[PDB]
């Protein structure tokens, strides 16, 4: 949907093979320049849903998960992100 | 925000899923604890709570889980009854919710071995909020995304239907009165439904544009505290309809009001939820300070209680009581 | 045959329309003779547009200045729906005199800007700045540029040369657009005034405009100086021109070396004379082409009016006699069929009559063969209507959209609120102003202080105020039933609309139109209000226009069948019909039934059940009446198939 | 709604329980437009509705009962009423008792239906026209029961009675006045020689003794009319008079003074007749700055009679709207019956008392502003000898004190009885 952000993805695109990434990876860091943590947090944990060949956004968010994760109390889930 | 008086969390409850939304009695809905109905993600969990500023022999706080159960989608607004005896004398909890299916889900049960599930078809949108209309309780009014408000039975039959100008954002009873209802909006015009005949009788505009949440004072029907823009707004029913008082809450905007469920002067009130610490004002009529602060890492949530001034906020899978001094 | 309707649609200005102005609080003194008092000449407009160029790319493309004359002062004020003009207003206040309707002149030499108004005693001229003494820009296509002046020091001027005494032998009567100036082929200038006693005054003044040697002349038969001499003598026939000889507008042409002015009388006569080579020419009578009545030229009246047009498209002069007496009414269009020796002679093109009516402004183009006039009543209340003379011999008369009196409509509704409903049609832009709104908010609010306009929660505020002081002021118990509270908010809006009325009507009174050639584009000058005149497309302006014109048009126009085109003009006439009574509640029933889950046909009964709770009167019987004359749809269809193609991507 | 009067006296209600004359005009949408209507001494209400000349009644008691409107056959030509077009016959110089109260309703085209009485309505005359033109303005009526229709361009038209219910239309004898030539002449043309441009004509006043004023913005010409011909008496001026008193009235000490006396442009609007004298309607504006301010001057004439005199008295009107041609209805002075001790001059947001004596059965003094309410009052005047006002969403309200209607005693009850013609069952 909506042309003016199918082409700020398309000018993104050329390194992943999915946009989606991209594309969360985008609304994500205008929502951090924006504000609220929660929405933030709740948003870095809804863009883990598409794959991708760029790594380091992956890892990125895998490294948010564990901030999260030993942040709000959870040890297993922290361990399973970890081996993820 | 603001930062007169403040303290921390005094009574610090952890739970399981993530609370978004938690409410006390209306008004007659049991005189032994204070019982509250709490649903995450997939488990709603009723709990009758005791703390020491109220009897004695309470260890700072004391919570027994009555009854837990785990439902489908998850819920974004409860039904309260005015007049059901819960704990009293013979047990009585029916209640409804409004989950993600679109349809709402009412739970009847009477502490002996049965509890009753039954689905009504309400808005094919977002159901927003909920609640009873009724002082003996035989209908629940609707708002959701759709600009009709369904007066929806225990059976699943319409009633009445009321138009609006902009998705139905919250619903408010007054229980002390005579089938009164308000319907909050974005355009700012609340009418005072009397579901008596199911006409309109008064409507007020609300000046401050944008209008967030709005009810009615539990101990006077003529006071309705408003949350607008910035600051919070007391209007006097029916002498005037525009703003009687007006006075600041926060440095930002606010979120929803909520009068307070014991007296008839102080209330709370909460601005951005999160972003610099969770500030939630306990403010007093005729204060444009804030009387208190309660500190908490994020807001979502905000009750008042009918025995004495206490709110609770809910958090990151924590509730956080806290008192008033008056 | 030439058949085709150029309806036009009103837009409100003013406050509307903003523009960046500044006037120059500047009173002129008059220097030469003064009277004393004299008619105030009120309710004045008048139009002047410049043409230095053919190529429609520089800046003063499209510009016109207007005038608008009130009691006995002016403000000079320059709009210009294209270009942007900066210091465009400016007021001079003429002691003792009023400006004649139409009587300002505009000369753009090499140095400064000459300004020539004709008053009552008094001719006031202004210098403007121009280049090569202040440099002016008018090059190339901008947004904004300046207009005329600059700082405050060049905004009064009252030069001994620049003054000049207005003479009246035996006096004039500028009753309307008649005050002419234009040069000779010796250089020498020419005023024409509308003199009184038959004839028109003449003065000759030496070239440009600096006061040196005039001299004045009575153009009423033969010889100048015996016709200034028998002016003061009392006579009324067809060799003596008379009270019987004056016409109420005027209308020269420049031909060969002796400058021809027409002048219609009060008897059906039209004469040509020259300011120095007065001569017998030919009597023309227009009774000799227009149907026998003697009666009504011996009897005379008022309203003979004359305009000319030369159109080059063809190179055929046309000339359009509005007779108006107490008896008849009509405009007979003539052709020129010149002789090539000082004699021409006219054929009868066409004659449409009217009604009897004051008209004011009123013209015909001749690129469409249509003839538009407004009839500004005394009944605070005007019309416009335009018809084309070669295309029916009796004519019908097409009229525009006017609207100076709106009203709204009553309705108690069912379940909703009207108060809501008639805030929002009193605070939609497409009526009234907000300047009405406020002065009723601060009216009715028991003398309240000063409302904005800017902070929308001040003005629900103070509107909320308002509506709670009616609301207290009429009754005091609104809370226990649900028709009493409805009936005292219909009662508060209905106060509040006649409170907004008495305002608006104050300042609807339409004065004149403006129209300018190239680029159509047609402003109305009301008492200080400007509005436009829209043109609309084929399908709008067939909808604007009733059924019961479009029934006298031809068919062969619209559509190609009759039978299609007489039912898309019953359907037309349905809708136009149909749209006479709007509101708010259908519109929120609408978006409701809309953003609930249900069909299109709720959405229908909701919207229809909403214009009858509104409905005053039947239309219904209207409606099925004009819906039973219907037998081949086909080019209906097809018509509204090919033009409501909006949202369709085919681009 | 909203509504602020001032008290005087004793304010009650004329009617009896909120008129339906409100919720009529409502309806009717007449009282939505500037209305500039009479108010006539016994109660008769007129309303020079456009072309819909609305004629009733009103008295004590009304609510629902007394609701009924009478309306006036008028054709369509543009008519410029005002206050002078629908005025009543009580400046004719026949006395009698009968065709001194008539009503007026001429057509702007070059006829003049004049009506026999009012108590009888339904009678009219006959009378067509032979010279003249049309549009015509001001009507008035002179002695023999005849009348001249003036209108804005100089045209006068004359009613020459032949009988006593079959007359005619005429030109002026001798000629029309002032400038501006239109229609027919004969004999001397035009009046009024002045190097200006036209005269637009205000007003014309025929009153008792062979008297007759043309007041336009020009001179003021007093012409001895015999029904057949006139005679020009003496050529004055009221403005350069005027001029001083406005300047005494409205400005102060001032740097032009002597300027701003010497100045002042006057145009005249409304001019009527009174059993004390007459009483123009007139703006004033100072020829200083741009713009000019637009004042409204209350010229009141104290005398005995109906002719003129010395004793002139200038007050200023606030509340000025605009002004435009000759015949505006935003500012309208009506008299009620032509013989009242006290007048009312009703402006869009005011009602002013001109005092013109002492009150012997009508209570004086009635200034009363208005602030909260923005509605242009529709009429004012004097209604069965009592002051009575309309107010919108109000209705009507009377005004009373000490002058009342008692009972008299002895003989008086029964000269009173027998003079009255009053019968019973």
């Amino acid at each position: 949907r909506e042309d003016f952000l199918e082409k700020l993805i398309r000018v993104e695109e050329g390194e992943s093979v999915s946009p989606r990434l991209q594309y969360y990876n985008r609304v994500l860091r205008l929502l951090e320049d924006v504000g609220l943590p929660e929405l933030v947090i709740q948003l870095a944990t809804i863009a883990i849903s598409e794959a991708s060949d760029d790594w380091r956004s992956q890892a990125a968010l895998r490294t948010r998960i564990f901030k999260h994760h030993l942040d709000m109390g959870h040890n297993s889930q922290a361990y399973d992100a970890l081996t993820q | 925000m603001k930062q007169d008086s403040a303290s921390n969390a005094t009574y610090t409850v952890d739970c399981e899923d993530y609370v978004h939304v938690v409410e006390f009695n209306p008004f007659d809905s049991g005189e032994a604890g204070s019982l509250l109905a709490y649903g995450g993600i997939s488990y709603v969990v009723i709990a009758s709570c005791r703390f020491q500023e109220e009897d004695s022999t309470v260890e700072g706080i004391e919570f027994k889980t009555l009854k837990t159960f785990h439902h489908g989608e998850r819920v974004v607004a409860i039904a309260w009854s005015p007049e059901t005896r819960c704990d009293a004398l013979l047990p009585l909890l029916r209640f409804a919710t409004a989950a993600g299916d679109k349809k709402i889900r009412i739970f009847t049960s009477d502490f002996q071995d049965k509890n009753e599930y039954k689905v009504i078809e309400g808005h094919s949108g977002y159901i927003n909020d909920l609640v009873f209309c009724s002082p003996e309780g035989t209908d629940i009014a609707s708002v959701g995304d759709d600009h009709t408000c369904r007066i929806w039975d225990l059976d699943g039959k319409q009633i009445a239907m009321f138009i609006l100008r902009s998705p139905g954002m919250s619903v408010a009873w007054h229980p002390e009165g005579a089938f009164k209802l308000m319907v909050a909006e974005k355009t700012g015009t609340i009418r005072f439904y009397d579901l008596t005949t199911h006409q309109a009788i008064l409507s007020l505009e609300s000046v401050q544009v944008p209008l967030m949440s709005a009810d009615w004072c539990v101990r006077n029907t003529l006071r309705i505290g408003a949350v607008a823009g910035n600051d919070w707004i007391i209007w006097e029913m029916p002498r005037s309809s525009y703003p009687q008082d007006n006075k600041p809450a926060h440095a930002d905007r606010a979120r929803m009001f909520r009068w307070s469920k014991c007296n008839e002067n102080v209330f709370a009130t909460t601005g951005y939820p999160g972003k610099m610490k969770s500030q939630i004002a306990i403010h007093h009529l005729a204060h444009p300070q804030p009387i208190l602060i309660g500190t908490a890492p994020v807001g979502s949530g905000l009750s008042w209680h009918r025995r004495l001034p206490l709110c609770v906020v809910g958090g990151y899978r924590k509730l956080f009581f806290w008192l008033t001094e008056m | 045959s030439v058949n085709l309707e150029r309806s036009y649609m009103e837009l409100i200005g003013a406050e509307r329309e903003t523009s960046r102005r500044n006037f120059r609080d500047l009173s002129l003194r008059p220097d030469v003779s003064l009277v004393i008092g004299g008619p105030k000449y009120s309710d004045c407009a008048g139009g002047y547009c410049y043409n230095e160029s053919g190529s429609l790319l520089s800046a003063t493309r499209n510009r016109f200045i207007h005038w608008t004359s009130y009691a006995d002062t002016l403000e000079l004020v320059e709009l210009s729906l294209d270009i942007n003009l900066l210091n465009n207003a400016v007021r001079l206040k003429i002691l003792n005199c009023s400006i004649l309707p139409g009587g300002v002149h505009i000369c753009e030499t090499q140095n400064n800007i000459i300004v020539l108004i004709l008053t009552n005693q008094t001719v006031h001229r202004l210098i403007l700045p121009h280049p090569s003494r202040m440099y002016r820009s008018e090059i190339i296509s901008d947004s904004h540029i300046q207009s005329i002046f600059t700082d405050i020091g060049k905004t009064n001027f009252h030069d001994p040369n620049n003054t000049y005494v207005i003479p009246a032998i035996p006096g004039r009567a500028p009753n309307s657009t008649a005050s002419t100036a234009w040069l000779s082929s010796d250089g020498e200038a020419l005023f024409a005034l509308p003199s009184v006693s038959g004839g028109i005054l003449v003065i000759k003044m030496p070239p440009r405009d600096m006061e040196g040697l005039v001299t004045i002349a009575e153009l009423k038969q033969s010889s100048v100086m015996q016709r200034l001499l028998t002016g003061w003598m009392p006579s009324s026939i067809r060799g003596d021109p008379g009270p019987a000889h004056l016409p109420v507008s005027l209308a020269v042409h420049t031909l060969d070396h002796d400058s021809y002015l027409f002048a219609l009388c009060q008897d059906h006569k039209l004469r040509m004379w020259s300011y120095k080579d007065q001569m017998c020419l030919m009597v023309a009578d227009m009774l000799e082409y227009v149907p026998v009545s003697k009666d009504i030229r011996q009897t005379a009246g008022t309203g003979h009016k004359l305009r000319l047009a030369y159109s080059d498209t063809l190179e055929i002069l046309y000339l359009g006699v509005y007779l108006h007496t107490p008896r008849q009414g009509q405009f007979c269009v003539f052709q020129l069929v010149c002789t090539e020796s000082n004699r021409y002679s006219l054929e009868h093109t066409s004659s449409i009559f009217t009604n009897q009516e004051t008209l004011i402004d009123f013209t015909f183009t001749l690129s469409s063969m249509n003839i538009w006039a407004l009839w500004l009543d005394d009944d605070n209340q005007t019309v416009m209507k335009h018809i084309n003379f070669e295309r029916n011999q009796a004519g019908h008369w097409n009229p525009v959209f006017v609207n100076p009196l709106p009203d709204d409509d009553l309705a108690i509704g069912d379940e909703q609120e009207p108060q809501e409903a008639y805030l929002e049609c009193l605070f939609a832009p497409g009526r009234f102003t907000i300047a009405a709104l406020q002065k009723a908010i601060q009216i009715l609010r028991k003398g309240s202080g000063r409302v904005l306009d800017l902070s929308w929660e001040e003005l629900k505020k103070e509107v909320t105020l308002t509506v709670e002081k009616e609301i207290q002021n009429a009754v005091v118990d609104y809370d226990v039933s649900q028709e009493e509270f409805r009936q005292i908010n219909i009662e508060n809006w209905c106060k509040f609309y006649t409170c907004c009325l008495q305002y608006q009507e104050t300042l609807s009174r339409p004065l004149a139109l403006v129209v300018h050639p190239n680029t159509n584009m047609v402003c109305l000058l009301r008492k200080g209000f400007l509005s436009f005149l829209a043109p609309c497309s084929s399908v709008e302006h067939l909808y604007l226009v009733p059924g019961e014109h479009l029934l006298t048009v031809d068919e062969s126009v619209i559509c190609d069948d009759v039978d299609g085109a007489s039912d898309i003009v019953s359907l037309i006439q349905c809708l136009h019909m149909i749209a006479d009574y709007i509101t708010e509640d259908m519109a929120y029933q609408m978006e409701s039934a809309c953003c609930h889950p249900q069909s299109p046909e709720r959405v229908a009964e909701q919207i229809l059940e909403d214009l009858i709770a509104n409905d005053i009167d039947n239309i219904m019987e209207n409606i099925q009446n004009k819906l039973q004359d219907i037998r081949n749809p086909i080019q209906a269809i097809s018509f509204l198939l090919q033009n409501m193609d909006y949202e369709t991507n085919m681009d | 709604p909203a509504a602020s009067e001032t008290v005087n006296y004793n304010v009650q209600l004329f009617g009896s329980s909120l008129p339906v004359k409100v919720m009529e005009a409502l309806s009717n949408a007449s009282a939505d437009e500037p209305m500039a209507a009479c108010i006539h001494e016994g109660g008769w209400a007129w309303l020079a509705c456009n072309d819909r000349l609305i004629i009733w009644k009103i008295s004590h008691s009304s609510s629902a009962k007394l609701m009924v409107c009478k309306e006036l056959p008028l054709p369509l030509s543009d008519s410029e009423w005002s206050a002078d077009l629908v005025d009543i016959c009580a400046q004719t110089g026949d006395p009698a008792a009968a065709q001194s109260v008539a009503l007026m309703a001429a057509t702007p085209e070059g006829s003049s239906r004049y009506w026999p009485n009012i108590l009888h309505e339904g009678t009219y005359i006959e009378s067509y026209t032979e010279f003249g033109s049309s549009l015509c303005a001001f009507v008035t009526a002179v002695k023999g029961n005849s009348f001249i229709l003036s209108s804005e361009k100089n045209q006068l038209v004359r009613l020459t009675p032949d009988a006593s219910g079959k007359m005619n239309q005429r030109v002026l004898p001798q000629g029309q006045g002032m400038l501006s030539g239109i229609g027919r002449r004969v004999s001397t043309l035009f009046g009024i020689l002045s190097p200006a441009v036209e005269s637009t004509l205000c007003s014309v006043l025929w009153d008792k003794g062979d008297c007759f004023y043309t007041l336009t913005d020009s001179s003021i010409n007093k012409w001895d009319l015999d029904d057949t011909s006139e005679s020009q008496v003496l050529n004055w001026d009221m403005s350069r008079v005027l001029r001083e008193y406005i300047s005494d009235a409205i400005w102060g000490s001032e740097s032009d003074y002597d300027d701003i006396k010497a100045g002042i442009n006057i145009n005249y609007l409304s001019l009527n007749q009174n059993c004390d004298g007459l009483v123009i309607l007139s703006a004033a504006w100072h020829p200083g700055d741009n713009p000019c301010q637009i004042y409204y001057t209350l010229v009141t004439v104290k005398d005995e009679g109906y002719n003129i005199s010395d004793e002139i008295t200038v007050e200023v009107t606030q509340f000025n709207p605009v002004f435009q041609a000759r015949g505006m209805q935003l500012c309208q002075l009506v008299v009620p019956n032509f013989s009242s001790q006290a007048c009312y001059l009703y402006t869009q947001e005011m009602i002013f008392a001109c005092s013109t004596g002492t009150g012997r059965s009508t209570l004086p003094q009635e200034k009363i502003p208005f602030e909260a309410q923005g509605d242009n009052i529709v009429g004012a005047g004097s209604c069965e000898g009592w002051p009575v006002f309309f107010i919108r969403k109000s209705g009507m309200l009377t005004v009373v004190a000490r002058e009342t209607a008692s009972v008299l005693p002895e003989h008086m009850e029964e000269s009173l009885s027998s003079v009255s013609k009053s019968s019973r069952q």
